[PDB]
């Protein structure tokens, strides 16, 4: 594999206060969360509501775990329909 | 100032493509997902490396160490995570009662 | 065609100020 | 401490399970217990426990579609309670 | 040919609280869990290795016996992609002996 | 009846249980029921590992051996409870001190304690 998140996660830290040039081995860490937690919640989401990937069972395991990507989820899911409305 | 602004800018600014998700997802499924999956799978993705950096920089902070993030910031940001539930592993059949 | 050539230039400047020098660590 | 604070949010609840169910259970695990608030305390972290099993298991029937009456079949609460760690496994069909 | 050496053990306790100690009863009892947690990783990992008929000892099956037991996912080493997760493969003789649980149950 | 409880049956009996309840057939179904089904379930993911088509005998044969460690975890050997005896069996007995009152281990071992329990204000 190569790394398909290389330069979008270096802005990311960044963002979240780490430095303007992060070491290459973090970023290799990081790539590795991602690239796990999006197969670790495609995994569990096949199984639930039904072997498809509707999104309705997308915002069932973030609540209960973590409130911040439910009320996180909300807002790109109401973002969505004033994005629309203005064209 | 002067940096708080130009952070807060990569904060916001910053995303996975959803040329790329949407090519991952999809290797996974074996069909196809919709728009609306891959625009919510990239937004908790995320928060989750905001779970991450935000914590691994609580361990930085503990240590005597300065900001540039060495890996043994991370792996002790995972180790941390998980024994707090909030690393998902659908391989481990967890028991309770003993 | 304004959203199409606009939505790159959020992430072109995301190429410019941030991770100028790669480094490494032992 | 959140463990003190939180226990005066106790004083005007009341739990389901009963203090002489939870005061037995406790006498076989190795205590009689001589303080009433902490009966109080395990009979609602017990309760929360099932509450939560019981409500993954609605919307587990809920995300399904029938929408009348929600009957606690085993295929809405195996699932349910593996994510904790209750692990069942029901066999059918015994030749 | 020891693999720990009581000063790294030492700042392993130093990074948790600096004003904590072990004694030698416990510091000689932590220096043999991993002694024994080495030993159970590789007794169970050359047998991942052996059942693929190699003998080589990649990193893609002590990935397996961390995983499955000891709940450790370690983050930066990175895998191939994940093949297309096959969800059920219910066979025909099971489709037919549940459809028959229901038969008697409503008819 | 089905031919495996018929079969429950004649094992607990060959054994030293002549009187049981009925409840325990129904018991001894399920533990084996969810015993084969863990057994499979691990047999395929080390079919996938080893990146075959089937379930091959191999395959379970591992399946049963990698998981009689922490599934059925054993008392220990005797070869160990031998060894462990005969370090510790020859150590001489201690005397004893003629007017001790309470015998008893250092505090940090026993379980006296001011117990102390909140001011129910």
């Amino acid at each position: 594999r190569k790394r398909l998140f290389s330069k979008e996660l270096r802005c990311m830290m960044y963002g979240f206060g780490d430095d303007q040039n992060p070491y290459t081995e973090s970023v290799d860490i990081l790539e590795d969360l991602v690239i796990e937690f999006i197969t670790e919640m495609t995994h569990k989401a096949m199984s639930i509501g039904r072997q498809g990937r509707v999104q309705v069972e997308d915002i069932v395991f973030l609540i209960r775990k973590d409130p911040r990507k439910f009320a996180r989820v909300k807002d790109l899911l109401t973002m969505n329909e004033e994005l629309k409305r203005a064209r | 100032s002067e940096e708080q602004l130009n952070r807060y800018e990569m904060y916001r600014r910053s995303a996975f493509p959803k040329a790329a998700i949407k090519r991952l997802i999809q290797s996974i499924t074996g069909t196809s997902v919709s728009q609306n999956v891959v625009i919510a799978m990239s937004g908790i993705s995320k928060v989750f490396v905001g779970e991450v950096v935000e914590e691994a920089l609580d361990v930085c902070e503990k240590w005597g160490e300065m900001p540039p993030l060495q890996p043994k910031h991370m792996r002790e940001a995972v180790r941390r995570l998980k024994s707090k539930g909030q690393i998902p592993n659908s391989k481990h059949k967890k028991i309770i009662f003993f | 065609v304004n959203l199409s050539e606009e939505s790159a230039r959020i992430l072109a400047t995301n190429s410019e100020l941030v991770g100028t020098l790669t480094r490494s660590c032992k | 401490t959140p463990l003190v604070d939180f226990l005066m949010q106790l004083e005007d609840y009341t739990p389901t399970i009963p203090d002489a169910v939870t005061g037995y259970y406790l006498n076989r695990a190795g205590f009689e217990a001589s303080d009433p608030r902490i009966i109080r305390l395990i009979s609602l972290a017990a309760q929360k426990f099932i509450s939560d099993i019981a409500n993954d298991a609605l919307q587990h029937c809920k995300m399904k579609g029938k929408d009348r009456k929600y009957t606690l079949t085993m295929e809405d609460l195996t699932p349910a309670l593996s994510e904790y760690g209750i692990n069942v496994k029901k066999p059918h069909y015994f030749t | 040919n020891q693999v720990l050496t009581k000063k790294k053990l030492q700042d392993l306790v130093r990074e948790v609280d600096p004003n904590e100690q072990l004694d030698e009863d416990v510091e000689e009892m932590l220096l043999q869990i991993a002694d024994d947690f080495i030993e159970s990783v590789v007794t169970a990992a050359c047998q991942l290795a052996r059942h693929r008929k190699s003998s080589t000892l990649e990193v893609k099956d002590v990935q397996l016996h961390l995983e499955r037991q000891w709940n450790m996912w370690i983050p930066g080493f990175g895998s191939e992609e994940i093949r297309p997760y096959k969800k059920a493969c219910t066979t025909e003789a099971h489709k037919q002996r549940m459809a028959l649980i229901r038969k008697t149950t409503k008819k | 009846m089905p031919k495996d409880a018929q079969m429950m049956a004649q094992i607990l009996k060959d054994m030293g249980i002549t009187e049981y309840e009925p409840r325990v057939i129904n018991q001894m179904l399920e533990f084996a029921f969810r015993y084969v089904t863990t057994i499979l379930d691990d047999a395929k993911i080390y079919s996938s590992h080893a990146k075959k088509a089937t379930v091959d005998a191999d395959d379970v044969r591992l399946a049963i051996q990698c998981r009689a460690d922490q599934s059925f975890t054993s008392p220990p050997p005797r070869d160990f409870l031998l060894d462990i005896a005969r370090q510790r069996n020859q150590t001489p007995l201690p005397l004893i001190k003629p007017y001790s009152g309470p015998r008893l281990p250092p505090d940090r071992y026993c379980l006296t304690a001011p117990n102390y329990r909140l001011k129910s204000l």
